[PDB]
């Protein structure tokens, strides 16, 4: 339908004095898609690039800053350059709306320095505590990557964890535990009481039920002793529900040849 | 979690509405206004009135103390400036600056100056070598002049709230604020800052029940705070813990904690409302004018959590609030007695619990730490989790390598590597519970004595202590009790025979088990066992040892401390305040042990 | 000359002997001389010859803290041995067996010479 | 738990025009593109309850004239992946007000991007709520 | 016009730059993630790079090129130090040759009781009579003044 070699041209002509919020709207797209289907790219491109794109921030407009994370996004792993974005950066921050941080927080994480970290970690405890969890959970993604790189770092904050540890929202409820659950796996001991940290706890956005089941288990797996009395309490639990899908998780997993209690997972099974 | 915390009522007094408070720390003195009119000044440690002030009988809206200047500064809303030295209370100098209501000072202590913020719209700015000279005047009102802080930490830049609901911050470059911010939707009572240099927030107060966080750098209200019972009269940084205080217009205390933000607890001393607030900055002391008088709390620990290996680390953990992450110091060189040393650097932990006890396993090792109330054993240099749970009350079984527990009911359960002892298994009126060899379980103000695998009541001493030590090897015992304190012999055999026998005596415990040997009245900074010579600190800072008959006192120490550590090798103490310099003394133990040999007869 | 006198010839290897023998049995029981994933891990395993026994140490330094050098293995007795030497494992690096030992003469006709507890510091 | 090896979006013609690797393991755009052609063609015009391939989770929601495509390993949880699977689904549905066709793509191809990138990032599944969502955004 | 405003971060050029600009300032740092700005002044619409130097981009603060046209160059003036010599040199230099298309006013900065050594010995070592050159003014100024700001900008405002 559309060709790349033009267009790689006639691109920065946005960045020629052009007004016309549009046009390079769609330019965009097409970088995009030659971009989505496949596309070779490199730094000269990418530098020359640099300095088009730079200019080009006067714009208010909130819908052209979504552009731009998107295409700096692209960025990452072939990432150049973070220091002018600094100031940018701080701009989302400072940013009014919660929502420009995400998407800057997102590019930056497979590509950064050590060094500037340590700065960006304010910011990163001020993340941690926002309410709207929204932002907060583009925060986290973000370490991941940063994981990937390292994160080792990233663990020293434990401690926002915990501050953090308190949660009302499902999804977000979910989210925190997966980090942790990296965290401690590197430990089971914590964990054992974490369980008990759970233990006094039921949970918010559930899907946080299931990753916590596998978890469950997999203590209890190599014989993290007792399956009687703590297991079965979850178990009585899991039974319970109406997450369905977690009772089954119980289910599923206790495949034994004799039926360790073969009695009840035929009910458990009946309903199944 | 818990108030398992230092809160005292420091002191008390019931009065009236008392306006204004404000700080002689160079000697912890307070003054106070009143809306009486008259102001007094106390010491406060032994409720004793250092010297009191009719300066007017109008109420007296403000106060300084100037340390530095070695005089105290006051203000009457006669809208006359009255000096006193406060060297006798010899009043210096008069002058009427403001000539509206005076309601807050600021000073540059750095600089030698006197702030002041005043009813008539304005803020002047007084020399006091000038000889109280209105060097300038700083004008940008719309409204009385309600307070003045200066942000000390740049003295130099200093903020100012007004009713009118705004805040003017301001450079010397502006006689003016440098800008003015539309803070409140009510008023803006007042303008603190942010204890520490590092980051920067206010708090002002208003009792619209909603609370503002600025960070200046930023220029932000980093947030707003709800949550609220009643019109917060006033609301407050706490410099020590990170936590808010909040205050109201009916005198509630509620706290939120500052890293919660969580209602911690509300307290009533319902003595109505926050007139004034003053800290220690020190961070431990405040005080606060109520309506029926004023009440002023002590909330702090004397230490941090820490236990040394005798390689010679001391790991502690934390500093004082901050992570826990920080642990080590095996250090690397040598220096003399007087003068100090370097450490290591290199954290190990960053835990979440906030404890108040480190004890060493018994061979350093294995500390089971507590903290919000639960305890986090720690493997240590594995940084393993040794083990968790909740407390109330512990004893370590001495040998290393058992443990007892007092649940947060009272009746006791023991483990040993999680199992629970019940050989032994009174569960009798404690006090408290102690370990080491011999069983403690103090009791009913008694001192009674219990079996390691049975309980037995081996003897019950006249009264209750409030700490032992053992000496090593347990054999002489050393128990501290207040101003008082005694040295003991146990004595086994009779036990082997007599409960052979079995028959006894035990109400009193059996008085077929314990000596006493000798007493020494004695108070206690800090003490130690060497074997079983107590080498001890008083609080009236002299070290000594409780040595032949003697006691001497190896050095007297600036005022009084903690013992950092004799790494006997060495034989040297090391000596240990609470702010990470180390001092060393070093002895040489066999002098000591020379001594209790002969003594016995061990001449050769 | 046992399975244990494979040992004996095993430990054989090293020359710093002060004496040895052939292994007449070994050690009914393999003992961890540090406890259940110490900072360092140990198990220790005690063999006997007609001459000597030689107490041969199989670990893990476990930390990927430490590696430890300097090393060499204390030992003090309360029922007889001739004690001639502690062993030294020159570097010991995480995970990993490494070997050091400490070696005695056993005397055989006094009454009570080879049963013996030995007291152990890691340096 | 990153879920997204990868997402497709998919003519009735056997064909991507979208699709975000969330993670690559075997290389190329190309890689990929043979394995529409089995699979897609394979399946075309027809979805499933459950697929899988050979241990893998294969997920996706289908327009008469449209395929949508996600992949997962078959070693977890249907329901979830579904009510994932839908969340998309329906997301867009709703946002769009509208069953996309080879029309829709080209009647707005900036939304698909843009739809692409909220959700999932590269793999996870950040953002959801679709109507939440579909309200959150709008610009 | 592409305006560029010089000088490093931890000047307080960003001070000055807010001062003018909105009125009110900012931390005696200059940024680090930049300023792109625009201003009308005299109703005439001008961009502003801030840059608060900082090394690395220091040496790429050439960095871009197009539409360049006007230079504030704040140097700041009581500084006694990093102003002069192979530095100061070398960057006008470049500057000059790159950009022969672009009048340079250079703006002198933190002036207060002035702590330089002789306004009239620096402006000959920057050779500011090697001038048979396009526009430019030496100009004067603390800050907090802002003593000579208006004129700059205005005098500016010339064609």
């Amino acid at each position: 339908h559309l060709e790349k070699s033009a267009v790689l041209q006639e691109a920065r002509v946005f960045n020629e004095t052009p007004i016309n919020p549009r046009k390079c709207a769609h330019i965009l797209t097409k970088i995009l898609y030659l971009i989505n289907q496949g596309e070779h790219l490199g730094t000269t491109e990418a530098t020359e690039a640099f300095f088009a794109m730079t200019k080009l921030f006067q714009s208010n407009d909130p819908t052209l800053r979504r552009m731009c994370y998107l295409t700096i996004k692209e960025m990452s792993c072939i990432a150049e350059d973070v220091i002018i974005v600094t100031s940018s950066l701080t701009k989302d921050m400072t940013g009014k709306e919660d929502n420009y941080r995400g998407p800057a927080v997102r590019a930056l994480c497979q590509i950064t320095d050590s060094t500037m970290l340590q700065a960006v970690e304010r910011y990163m405890k001020q993340a941690i505590v926002d309410k709207v969890p929204s932002v907060s959970s583009s925060a986290l993604v973000s370490s991941l990557h940063l994981l990937k790189c390292s994160f080792d770092v990233v663990k020293r904050w434990v401690n926002e964890a915990q501050e953090a540890a308190s949660s009302d929202n499902i999804m977000v409820q979910y989210h925190a535990l997966g980090l942790l659950y990296h965290v401690r796996k590197n430990d089971r001991l914590a964990v054992s009481k974490m369980i008990s940290k759970f233990t006094r706890h039921g949970l918010k956005s559930p899907f946080a039920y299931c990753m916590m089941i596998r978890v469950a288990s997999k203590q209890l797996e190599e014989e993290d002793g007792s399956r009687d009395s703590p297991l079965f309490d979850f178990i009585e639990s899991c039974l319970r529900n109406k997450h369905e899908m977690v009772v089954y998780e119980a289910a599923s997993a206790i495949v034994n040849l004799p039926g360790c209690s073969a009695k009840e997972l035929a009910p458990a099974v009946s309903v199944l | 979690m818990p108030l398992r915390l230092d809160i005292k009522r420091k002191l008390t007094a019931r009065s009236d509405r008392v306006k204004s408070v404000d700080l002689h720390p160079t000697e912890p003195w307070m003054l106070a206004s009143l809306y009486n009119g008259s102001v007094c000044v106390w010491n406060h440690e032994t409720q004793t009135l250092v010297k009191t002030f009719e300066v007017c009988d109008l109420p007296v809206r403000a106060a300084k103390f100037v340390a530095r200047k070695n005089w105290v500064v006051t203000g009457a809303d006669d809208m006359q400036i009255r000096v006193f030295n406060y060297n006798t209370l010899e009043r210096v100098h008069m002058f009427e600056a403001h000539s509206d209501y005076i309601r807050c000072i600021a000073v540059h202590p750095t600089q030698p100056f006197i702030l002041t913020s005043s009813d008539d719209m304005l803020i002047k700015l007084w020399d006091w070598d000038k000889k109280w000279s209105c060097s300038q005047v700083f004008e940008g009102h719309t409204h009385y002049v309600m307070q003045i802080v200066i942000n000390p930490k740049d003295n130099n830049q200093f903020a100012s709230a007004s009713l009118d609901r705004t805040i003017k911050v301001w450079q010397l470059g502006s006689s003016s604020p440098n800008f003015t911010l539309e803070g409140h939707e009510k008023g803006v009572n007042c303008i603190d800052y942010y204890s520490g240099g590092d980051k920067p927030y206010l708090i002002s107060g208003a009792d619209d029940r909603l609370v503002k966080i600025w960070d200046y750098q930023n220029k932000t209200c980093v947030q707003t705070l709800e949550g609220h019972a009643q019109n917060v009269s006033c609301a407050s940084f706490h410099p020590e813990l990170p936590i808010i205080i909040t205050g109201s217009e009916d005198g509630t205390v509620r706290i939120w904690h500052s890293s919660t933000y969580r209602l911690e607890s509300t307290l009533n001393y319902g003595m109505e409302r926050v007139w004034c607030v003053a800290s220690l900055r020190g961070s431990n002391n405040v005080a606060l004018g109520y309506d029926e008088g004023s009440i002023i709390v002590k909330l702090g620990r004397e230490e941090p959590a820490m236990s040394m290996d005798a390689n010679g680390k001391i790991i502690w953990a934390k500093h004082s609030e901050v992570q826990q992450a920080n642990l080590k110091a095996m250090g690397d060189t040598e220096i003399k007695d007087g003068e100090r040393l370097p450490l290591a650097v290199k954290d190990m932990g960053s835990c979440e619990i906030y404890p108040q006890t480190i004890q060493h396993n018994p061979n350093g090792r294995f500390v089971v730490v507590c903290g919000d109330g639960e305890y986090i054993i720690y493997t240590a240099m594995a940084l393993r989790n040794k083990s968790f749970g909740s407390a109330q009350e512990f004893a370590w079984a001495h040998d290393s390598s058992e443990y007892a527990i007092r649940e947060s009911n009272s009746i006791v359960k023991i483990f040993k590597n999680f199992k629970e002892k019940k050989s032994f298994k009174p569960d009798f009126g404690a006090e408290s519970i102690y370990g080491g060899f011999l069983l403690g379980v103090r009791s009913v103000n008694g001192l009674a004595f219990y079996d390691w695998e049975n309980t037995e009541l081996i003897r019950r001493i006249e009264i209750q202590p409030k700490h032992i030590f053992w000496s090593d090897s347990g054999e002489l015992v050393c128990i501290a009790t207040e101003e008082s304190f005694f040295i003991l012999k146990y004595l086994s055999e009779k036990v082997l025979a007599a409960q052979e026998t079995h028959e006894g005596v035990t109400e009193d415990g059996i008085e077929d088990a314990f000596e006493v040997l000798g007493e020494i009245q004695e108070i206690v900074k800090t003490g130690l066992w060497v074997g079983d010579c107590f080498i001890y600190t008083s609080s009236v800072n002299r070290l000594n040892y409780y040595v032949g008959g003697e006691i001497v006192t190896i050095a007297h120490l600036d005022r009084t401390m903690y013992l950092l550590g004799y790494i006997p090798k060495d034989n040297r103490l090391y000596l240990g305040d609470k702010e990470l310099n180390i001092v060393s003394y070093s002895l040489l133990v066999s002098v000591l042990e020379y001594q209790t040999a002969v003594m016995r007869r061990d001449f050769s | 000359a046992t399975r244990q006198e494979i040992f004996q010839e095993q430990l054989a290897a090293v020359p710093e002997f002060q004496g040895l023998g052939p292994l007449f049995k070994s050690s009914p029981e393999p003992v961890a001389l540090t406890e259940s994933e110490t900072e360092y891990v140990i198990r220790c395993t005690k063999h006997t010859f007609s001459d000597h026994l030689v107490f041969q140490f199989d670990c893990t330094n476990t930390l990927n803290d430490q590696t430890l050098e300097n090393v060499t293995v204390q030992m003090e007795p309360t029922e007889a041995y001739e004690v001639l030497s502690y062993v030294p494992a020159r570097s010991l690096p995480y995970n990993q067996p490494g070997t050091c030992y400490t070696l005695v003469a056993l005397p055989t006709e006094d009454p009570t010479a080879v049963a013996c507890t030995f007291s152990c510091v890691m340096k | 738990l990153y879920t997204v090896k990868a997402i497709l979006i998919l003519d009735n013609d056997g064909d991507r025009l979208f699709a975000k690797y969330y993670d690559d393991t075997y290389p190329s755009v190309k890689e990929q593109k043979a394995f529409e052609k089995n699979i897609f063609n394979k399946t075309h015009r027809t979805d499933s309850e459950i697929a899988l391939l050979e241990g893998l989770t294969v997920v996706y929601k289908s327009s008469i004239d449209l395929y949508f495509y996600v992949i997962g390993s078959s070693y977890e949880n249907e329901l979830m992946l579904m009510a994932v699977l839908n969340c998309l689904f329906d997301s867009l549905s709703q946002m769009l007000r509208k069953n996309v066709e080879k029309r829709a793509l080209l009647e707005n191809m900036e939304g698909l991007f843009l739809a692409v990138d909220e959700i999932v990032d590269g793999g996870v599944i950040l953002e959801s709520d679709p109507q939440q969502v579909v309200h959150r955004v709008a610009l | 016009m592409r305006i560029l405003m010089v000088g490093l971060d931890g000047a307080g050029k960003t001070t000055v730059l807010y001062k003018l600009k909105l009125g009110e300032v900012i931390t005696t740092i200059p940024t680090i993630g930049f300023n792109v700005e625009t201003v009308q002044y005299k109703n005439i619409s001008f961009t502003v790079w801030d840059v608060g130097g900082q090394d690395r981009i220091r040496s790429l603060w050439r960095h871009y090129y197009r539409n360049t046209e006007g230079v504030i160059f704040v140097v700041d003036s009581n500084d006694r130090s990093r102003i002069g010599e192979a530095r100061e040199v070398m960057q006008r230099m470049l500057n000059e040759d790159e950009l022969r298309n672009a009048a340079w006013l250079v703006f002198a900065n933190k002036q207060d009781l002035p702590e330089a050594m002789s306004a009239a010995e620096i402006t000959e070592k920057l050779g500011l009579h090697s001038i048979r050159n396009r526009p430019w003014f030496i100009q004067a100024t603390c800050a907090t003044s802002g003593e000579g700001l208006y004129e700059g900008l205005e005098w500016l405002s010339n064609s």
